[PDB]
DNA sequence: AAAAAAAAAAAAAAAAAAAAAAAAA
DNA sequence: TTTTTTTTTTTTTTTTTTTTTTTTT
């Protein structure tokens, strides 16, 4: 995938000034709605910028996303999609019914008979993607495996006599669904998900992923489906998205070539929106926002450069990764404490969100409120 | 002719110059010191006269043995004055070294057989160092002659005896034949070069007689080889595996200029505090517990009693904190820095349990010992992440281990007691996720005994500040801005490694007696407290406090490579255990 | 305290790579 | 006498079952 003069064409919707949403819009077009998911996504692919200041102090430059949703929700279809559109990318499940485990080992291969040191899946995509599904099925030493290379971005293996470290710099994405089948609001994300708080807290991004019964969406979401099985029978087999073959060139290009450097950022603005954070979640009995927040706001505003090649984070960009932090943080509370984080910080969760978004919302929050009010 | 190759090559090692002739003086203190064995840089052979390097890249396998056989007429011609005993000039292995960039091992295609091949890999298996014989000789059955002096090739080449002189009447004297080291290895591509989807490939080295043993598996090396098959007495039809054979190994990752530098910057009034200040920069806060780590690094010191008993001077420190500190931030940084160090969690790590695990072969019934993150940590730190959530074997082996130094594992076997010694750093949650002081002293689950074990107990807090939160933001936005008295990780490590084998303190009569006086008081204060309390307090202090207090001012005396420790570091020492304490009492 | 599920032990079977001896011409 | 095919043996790994151990009600 070596070509030239694609650089111009790379460039030439780079400036269209409104790509993001396009990127956002080409993430799994087989997948209705679930848009904040597809730009989690986006900035994943994307990710950030690695940094070891000296030697001794090592931030990752990916962004893990889990996301943990109610079942039925196309979250393996995202995982999917990315395996498909991203190179060195591998799948692999919680269950053993995955090609490559996440824990390594040495044996003699099946099919060549030869002794070798088969490498965890993590291993295997050392600067890609690993998708995890079902997150919360995985064994005990898969769960050690997974922390270490969350962790400390590399594999230690002591297995026969192979007493060596290899590193894993893998961006993971993660499937999950809540405990008891369904997710509660009512309870903090960190207490209905099967997974220890040191896990969870690897994650730049949490998804919280909810089936509500909604009739418009149930509608839109029926004919999307209906119409995608009329379409693939064997007889007759607001932007546009990008083809997804430009998709991934340009993935390439940026992830290979623009790497930008916050030189720009408002760090009056960033401080004093982490004080007010602290004070509020330590205000109230919840989950309080802590450094890795900033960390993972850096780096998602640093791959919303990337997205457009500025090689300069701008204010729009700080803002953007802002909402996206604000939002994951938000919905990993409790309910009482979502509607409290959300008016107490409604400013930066509305970052380039239109009127019109925040008014549909409100009258569908109305009209749910008066059909429970009929039919109980 | 091949006599005017090796004259060519003589030349080349008397005469190469850099003024110093480099190989000549090599050759000289080898053999003096018995090493009978050179490393040739292959461009400094290729400047001196290209065509003899062109000629080893294109038909390695008779121009090394050119090249081996001038190394030892220099050698002799070099070193020929020798005492009575040993006065036979002995063979020498050239291994050859390149800055030539490696060849994936995708490109070693049949073409390239019989050439030689510079390639990277990691060892995943090394066999036993075994005899293989580069001289036999072969005595006649009937007639009892001999026929000494058979020349044997190299690498993976048997040889057939004759069969006639009855026919094939030649048998072997072992007693006669004169053999060298030999190895098999196994090479597999980096996982890196792998291809997305596909299988490494691999490859089988072979050592020789310096060669054996210079590396284990897992390294990561790279190999510079004669591509060679099996020669063996002669669906696939004609295929002859192949194997690599070694010349050139390189694995992959003090002067007394520097032990002078050491000395200089243990002198400094301060090297306490650059010290300190140079272990976590980056990491923003907690001074008193980078001085503690930095303590924990140098350590105290081992003593042995003349009963023969063994009081560890390897300080173990813990650190229970809110989630938020960067706290496996700083395990990272520990070893990364300790001279031998290994990052693990409570459950182990990805393959790699904690603690040495010992089994039996059934086919070879051997005593593999499977070693842990402990036994490997051996002399150096172990920072166990999650310190809390353990297994029981772990926990018991750990609780053995930390005061004891020494795992003692019995098997179906036999019983061995592995030496571990290694200082333990661990960090840890509370029990509930945040410290609430509510319920002090019941936010941590940890048994008594355990956290008898710990020289130092430091608590993290993060309830309320609203500068600290600023400081700490911008600290951080500034860091990944950017991306003096900091000693670098380098010259710390070897710092800390040259002050670890060579300075081993003792505390002084005067500094007892200051610590025997404060730690009576404390022991004192504790039992009253308790008292008033009407509950034990999850977090003794005991003779092994007193036992952490003498390691802390031992370690601060051994950092100024100081033989006694003095009065003052004995107060600083008290004053880190006091920041403990501070847990340890106004906790409850 | 007792049952259910998981892990490890252990024993039997298979591949196989190589060295030596008996039968054949 | 000289080849050849077998014979073994010597390692190693793999698979099934059983037994032993760990977690839950
Ligand atoms: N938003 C959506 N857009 C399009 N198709 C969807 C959407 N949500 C669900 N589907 C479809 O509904 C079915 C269920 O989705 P899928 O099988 O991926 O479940 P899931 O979220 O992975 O569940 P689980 O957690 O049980 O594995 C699929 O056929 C999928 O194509
Ligand atoms: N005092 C500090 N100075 C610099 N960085 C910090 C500080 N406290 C927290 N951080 C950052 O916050 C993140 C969380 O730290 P970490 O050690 O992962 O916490 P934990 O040990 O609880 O997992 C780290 O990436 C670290 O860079
Ligand atoms: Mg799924
Ligand atoms: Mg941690
Ligand atoms: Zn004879």
């Amino acid at each position: 995938e070596l070509t030239d003069e694609d650089v111009k064409m790379i460039t030439s919707l780079s400036k269209d000034q409104q790509i993001g949403e396009k990127i956002f819009a080409s993430i799994a077009p087989s997948i209705y709605g679930h848009e904040d998911i597809k730009r989690g996504l986006a900035l994943a692919l994307f990710g950030g910028e690695p940094k070891n200041p000296g030697g001794k102090h090592k931030v990752r430059g990916d962004i893990n996303v889990l996301l943990c949703g109610d079942p039925g929700t196309a979250k393996s279809q995202f995982l999917k999609y990315i395996e498909k559109v991203s190179s060195r990318a591998i799948f692999t499940t919680g269950q053993g019914a995955s090609a490559v485990g996440l824990t390594a080992y040495v044996q003699r291969h099946p099919v060549s008979r030869e002794w070798t040191l088969e490498a965890g899946a993590l291993v295997l995509a050392d600067r890609g993607v690993c998708l995890i599904d079902e997150f919360d099925k995985m064994n005990d030493q898969d769960r050690t495996s997974i922390h270490e290379a969350m962790e400390q971005q590399s594999i230690s293996i002591s297995k026969a006599g192979i007493v060596t470290s290899l590193q894993a710099r893998c961006t993971v994405i993660a499937a999950a669904n809540p405990i008891g089948g369904r997710y509660d609001p009512s309870l903090t994300f960190s207490e209905n998900v099967d997974l220890t708080e040191p896990i969870i807290s690897r994650f730049d991004i949490l998804c919280v992923v909810r089936d509500t019964v909604d009739p418009v969406q149930d509608e839109m979401l029926a004919r999307f489906v209906v119409g995608s099985h009329v379409r693939h029978h064997p007889s007759n087999k607001g932007v546009e998205p990008l083809p997804q073959e430009v998709l991934k060139k340009y993935i390439i290009y940026a992830k290979e070539r623009v790497h930008p450097k916050l030189n720009q950022m408002d760090q009056d603005k960033v401080a004093k929106m982490y004080s007010d954070l602290r004070k509020e979640s330590m205000a109230t009995g919840s989950i309080p926002i802590t450094v890795r927040h900033i960390e993972s706001m850096i780096r998602m505003a640093e791959a919303h450069a990337r997205i457009h090649l500025r090689d300069y984070v701008i204010e729009d960009d700080v803002n953007m990764a802002i909402r996206v932090m604000l939002e994951s943080f938000i919905d990993t509370q409790k309910f009482s404490v979502m509607r409290s984080m959300r008016k107490t910080f409604a400013r930066y969760l509305s970052f380039r969100r239109d009127n019109n978004e925040l008014l549909l919302f409100i009258l569908k929050q109305l009209v749910a409120e008066q059909v429970t009010y009929q039919r109980n | 002719r091949k006599s005017q190759l090796q004259r060519r090559f003589k030349e080349f090692l008397r005469q190469y110059r850099v003024f110093t002739f480099k190989y000549r003086d090599e050759l000289k203190r080898h053999y003096n010191l018995g090493e009978y064995w050179i490393e040739v840089e292959m461009e400094d052979l290729a400047s001196f006269d290209e065509d003899l390097a062109d000629y080893l890249y294109k038909q390695p396998a008779e121009h090394l043995q050119l090249l081996e056989e001038a190394a030892k007429e220099v050698a002799d011609e070099v070193t020929r004055p020798r005492p009575s005993g040993e006065e036979v000039l002995q063979d020498i292995q050239v291994m050859l070294k390149s800055d030539a960039s490696p060849s994936s091992i995708r490109s070693l295609k049949s073409d390239m057989m019989s050439h030689l091949v510079k390639i990277p890999g990691i060892i995943i298996a090394a066999s036993a160092v075994r005899a293989k014989a580069t001289r036999i000789s072969i005595q006649c059955r009937s007639c009892r002659n001999t026929l000494t002096n058979i020349a044997m090739r190299p690498g993976l080449e048997g040889y057939a005896l004759p069969r006639k002189c009855p026919l094939d009447p030649y048998f072997i004297m072992p007693d006669k034949c004169k053999c060298v080291d030999f190895q098999t290895l196994k090479l597999q591509e980096l996982p890196d070069a792998v291809p997305h989807g596909e299988m490494p490939r691999h490859m089988q080295l072979y050592c020789d007689r310096y060669l054996c043993d210079k590396v284990v598996p897992g390294n990561r090396v790279t190999i510079m080889g004669i591509y060679s098959i099996k020669k063996f007495g002669l669906v696939g039809v004609g295929i002859r595996s192949s194997y690599i054979r070694v010349l050139g190994i390189q694995v992959d990752t003090v002067s007394p200029q520097e032990e002078e530098e050491f000395r200089r910057l243990a002198a400094l009034p301060n090297v306490y505090e650059v010290i300190s200040k140079s272990i976590a920069p980056s990491i923003f806060g907690g001074t008193d517990m980078k001085k503690a780590i930095a303590c924990l690094l140098f350590g105290g010191s081992r003593k042995r009693l003349p009963d023969g008993l063994t009081r560890r001077g390897d300080i173990n420190l813990l650190m229970l904190g809110d989630p938020g500190t960067a706290k496996s931030q700083l395990l990272k940084f520990v070893e990364k820095c300790s001279p031998i160090g290994v990052y693990t969690s409570g459950k182990g790590s990805s393959a790699a349990g904690l603690t040495a695990s010992v089994m039996r072969d059934p086919s070879s019934r051997n005593f593999i010992m499977e070693g842990g993150a402990m036994v490997l940590a051996d002399g150096g730190v172990v920072c166990i992440d999650e310190f809390d959530k353990m297994r029981e074997d772990d926990r018991v082996a750990i609780h053995e281990a930390m005061e004891q130094q020494t795992i003692s594992i019995a098997k179906a076997g036999i019983t061995t007691t592995l030496n571990s010694r290694c200082s333990v750093l661990a960090a840890a949650n509370s029990v509930f996720g945040r410290w609430d002081e509510t319920k002090g002293e019941d936010n941590i689950d940890f048994m008594p005994t355990i956290l008898s074990r710990f020289d130092m107990i430091f608590i993290v807090k993060d309830e309320h500040n609203e500068e600290r939160d600023v400081m700490l933001a911008k600290h951080v936005i500034t860091l990944h801005v950017s991306a003096e008295g900091e000693i670098d990780l380098a010259k710390l490590k070897k710092f800390i490694a040259y002050c670890r084998v060579k300075c081993g303190p003792r505390l002084s009569a005067e500094a007892a007696e200051k610590l025997k006086n404060r730690y009576i008081i404390m022991r004192s204060g504790a039992r009253q407290h308790e008292r008033d309390s009407d509950r034990r307090s999850s977090i003794p202090i005991t003779v092994r406090q007193l036992e952490a207090i003498v390691r802390i001012a031992e370690a601060l005396s051994k950092m100024k490579l100081q033989p006694f420790a003095t009065e003052a570091d004995v107060e600083e020492a008290l004053r880190l255990f006091q920041v403990s304490t501070l847990d340890a009492a106004l906790s409850g």
